[PDB]
């Protein structure tokens, strides 16, 4: 169901922020949250994942290094993000994807500077 | 004599820009382009003759050479629509065209909202074969062939279902009868991790 | 491209049999020329004929002929058992004057070794997944058209019986099974995704046909089970419901 | 489309081995098998061997148990591990590479394999 996200913003390169996301609706779906992220002049790609299935998955470059986690209540879902490179600079998307499709939220601008 | 075209292959997505070239030693009076999607034969996309002139015809812009001895073909947002195989050509040896290699394009299309899932097909008729669909995925996920001989899996097409505007990238496996389920018909693929496989 | 005809669409033999491509343009232009493009290469021109009684060799041409007599006609014909040709047919005609060339819709041909391995494609329609259904709210039906040599069928889909072009996404070229052989039969699989508000209405028959391009009459037919001519398969589903 | 250039070859002296490596670039998500042919002043490509991804492998009448194919999906390159000469085996050797999905074939440049005694 609907997802509000929040939570974006400026960094310098070096930075730390952490993105989240409200929900509303299926907690009795689930399947995998992950945030995608789109690099403009770019189509989305997958940044973090966690399955309920599998453990949590990353990739890009943005491993060794930011986090995904979410919540006991399925509620909420937050991505923090460690050493920003200001290659990362970009909409983050979230998704929940459950049994009824998926769902996706609005996104937040994060700038990441040089 | 021989024009050369390069690329051999280029890929891009939808809405950027590109560009393939085509060159030669030895200027050329003309040279022509002609786009050619498979078994349909090669069409004419517009003729260029003076130097360094440009036609635009839609998208294409192309442009030839100052001392006509190269041409090169921009297209401003590819589309579907722009996939196939460009070649050029020219003036023969005493009239008869001389092809490039021509480029194959493939523009593949700007799937936004992907939801990668494979699901199994199957039918209450008579056929023995039974085929799981991964769609849905992103342009950018390649979904390698079996390493057992009675997959098969098909290769990616996008398909256009206008009209909610839902371009989707697909394939089929199916796999000899085996006693094959869904999972593993794609554990040869690198496959997104995210993708919702179905009970 | 032009207004130029060549047919038929796709011709068969077994090998060591002549046969004759016909071309005619109905535009006047003065050199004719034909294409053999092999599969996911370039053209190359065999021969052409500038005008008329006159013709000069093209790239390749060994193996074949073409007799020019009217500026309005071009037969390109094979001479068989040569190298085996089957590849794309392309005749293409140009008024000589700056040499731009239109062309013709093609011929396929496929010349078999043996003529036995040819079969008709069966074909299915698999009815689409309960889960695809609930989670993406469009819903694919695959027809899986398999079995079946040379690799001319031409495979559409119709539906409440009159053919659709929406949504459909057939592989455009056919997956050869059991590449390292030839004479290996192909499949094709084709999808039609129609939404899934339109699979679940129990009125519509989809049904997924495939020209198949055969076998002529004389040839012989010897073997046991239906001689493969031309003809039709489908396949073909209901919606149901859910 | 895939595009492999094929990697090692020239001159070797009977009983000795030369391992031909093909290095497989370009989309080979598609290919089903790869192989080796061989095609030599005087003839059409006698296939060599084979080895499907997933690891099987045929091999063909020809040196068949002397070259073993082998191959390394890390690098893509497919290797042809001909611990064994004999003059008949000077061919030209290319590598090949077949995918159900169209065209089924690809294939590349070559190389030549020259025994001299
Ligand atoms: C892709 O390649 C094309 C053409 O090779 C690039 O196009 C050219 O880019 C410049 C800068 O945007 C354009 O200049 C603009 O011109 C007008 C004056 O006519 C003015 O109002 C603008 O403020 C600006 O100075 C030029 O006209 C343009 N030509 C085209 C085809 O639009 C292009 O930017 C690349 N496009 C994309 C979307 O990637
Ligand atoms: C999927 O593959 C493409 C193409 O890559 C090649 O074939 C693949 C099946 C696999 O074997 C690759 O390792 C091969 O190189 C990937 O695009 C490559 O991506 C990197 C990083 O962006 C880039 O530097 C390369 O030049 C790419 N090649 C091309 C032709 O684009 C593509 O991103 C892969 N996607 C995934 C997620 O696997
Ligand atoms: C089709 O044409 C080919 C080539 O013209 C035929 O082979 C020739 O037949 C003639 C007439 O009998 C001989 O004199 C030639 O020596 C043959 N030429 C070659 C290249 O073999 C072939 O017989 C014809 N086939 C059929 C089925 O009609």
């Amino acid at each position: 169901v609907q997802l509000v996200e929040s939570g974006g913003g400026l960094v310098q390169a070096g930075g730390s922020l952490r993105l989240s996301c409200a929900a509303s609706g299926s907690i009795v779906g689930i399947h995998s949250v992950g945030w995608y992220r789109q690099v403009p002049g770019r189509q989305r790609e997958l940044v973090a994942t966690i399955v309920t299935d599998t453990g949590t998955h990353y990739r890009d470059f943005v491993k060794g290094r930011f986090t995904i986690s979410r919540d006991i209540a399925k509620n909420t879902l937050y991505l923090q993000m460690n050493s920003l490179q200001p290659e990362d600079t970009a909409v983050y998307y979230c998704y929940f994807n459950l049994i009824r499709g998926r769902y996706w939220a609005q996104g937040t601008l994060v700038t990441v500077s040089s | 004599q021989l024009l050369e075209q390069s690329p051999q292959f280029l890929s891009i997505q939808e809405g950027e820009n590109l560009t393939v070239y085509c060159n030669s030693s030895s200027v050329f009076s003309s040279l022509q382009w002609y786009r050619q999607e498979p078994g349909e034969g090669p069409v004419l996309l517009v003729t260029v003759v003076t130097g360094g002139e440009v036609k635009k015809l839609k998208r294409l812009t192309f442009q030839f050479g100052d001392a006509r001895k190269d041409s090169s073909l921009h297209i401003t947002a590819a589309q579907p629509g722009d996939t196939g195989l460009y070649l050029c050509a020219g003036a023969g040896s005493q009239g008869n065209l001389i092809f490039g290699k021509g480029t194959k394009l493939s523009v593949k299309p700007n799937i936004q909202n992907p939801d990668p899932a494979v699901y199994q097909l199957r039918d209450s008729k008579s056929s023995d074969k039974s085929v799981c669909l991964f769609t849905d995925f992103d342009s950018q996920t390649n979904v390698s062939q079996s390493k057992d001989s009675d997959v098969y899996i098909t290769d990616k097409c996008v398909l256009d279902m206008r009209s909610m505007d839902f371009k989707s990238n697909s394939a089929v496996a199916w796999s000899n009868k085996s006693d094959f389920a869904c999972a593993n018909a794609f554990n040869n693929s690198i496959i997104p991790e995210d993708t919702f496989f179905p009970s | 491209d032009g207004g130029i005809t060549q047919s038929p669409k796709y011709l068969f033999r077994k090998e060591g049999q002549n046969v004759t491509l016909s071309c005619e343009q109905n535009l006047n232009h003065d050199a004719m020329y034909w294409y053999r493009q092999d599969p996911g290469q370039g053209l190359r021109l065999i021969y052409y004929s500038q005008i008329v009684n006159d013709f000069q060799k093209g790239d390749i041409a060994e193996g074949y002929s073409v007799s020019r007599e009217k500026k309005e006609s071009f037969p390109l014909t094979v001479t068989s058992a040569q190298k085996n040709p089957t590849a794309f047919y392309l005749c293409a005609s140009s008024s000589r004057s700056s040499y731009e060339q239109y062309f013709g819709p093609g011929t396929r041909l496929t010349v078999t070794e043996d003529l036995k391995n040819v079969f008709p494609p069966e074909v299915a329609v698999f009815e689409p997944s309960e889960a695809e259904i609930s989670h993406t709210q469009k819903a694919t039906l695959v027809c899986l058209a398999t079995g079946f040599y040379p690799d001319h069928v031409e495979l559409s889909w119709w539906v409440n019986g009159k053919e659709v072009h929406s949504g459909v996404c057939t592989d455009p070229q056919p997956l050869k099974e059991q590449p390292a052989l030839n004479d290996s039969r192909y499949s094709l699989s084709s999808r039609l995704r129609v939404s899934a508000t339109f699979w679940q209405n129990p009125r519509n028959h989809f049904r997924c046909q495939v020209q198949f391009y055969g076998l002529s009459e004389n040839d012989e037919w010897t073997q046991d089970r239906a001689k493969p001519v031309t003809q039709i398969v489908s396949a073909e589903a209901w919606g149901r419901a859910d | 489309d895939v595009q492999l250039v094929e990697s090692g070859g020239g001159v070797v002296q009977p009983g000795g081995s030369l391992r031909l490596s093909c290095v497989a670039s370009g989309y080979v998500h598609k290919i089903n098998f790869y192989g080796w042919y061989r095609q030599a002043p005087g003839k059409e490509r006698e296939k060599v061997a084979h080895i499907s991804i997933g690891d099987q492998t045929d091999y063909a009448d020809s040196a068949k148990g002397r070259f073993t194919i082998s191959r390394d999906e890390s690098k893509n390159t497919v290797y042809l591990q001909m611990n064994s000469l004999r003059p008949e085996d000077t061919a030209a050797y290319y590598c090949r590479a077949l995918s159900r999905i169209w065209p089924y074939d690809y294939w590349g440049q070559g190389t030549l394999v020259t025994v001299s005694s």
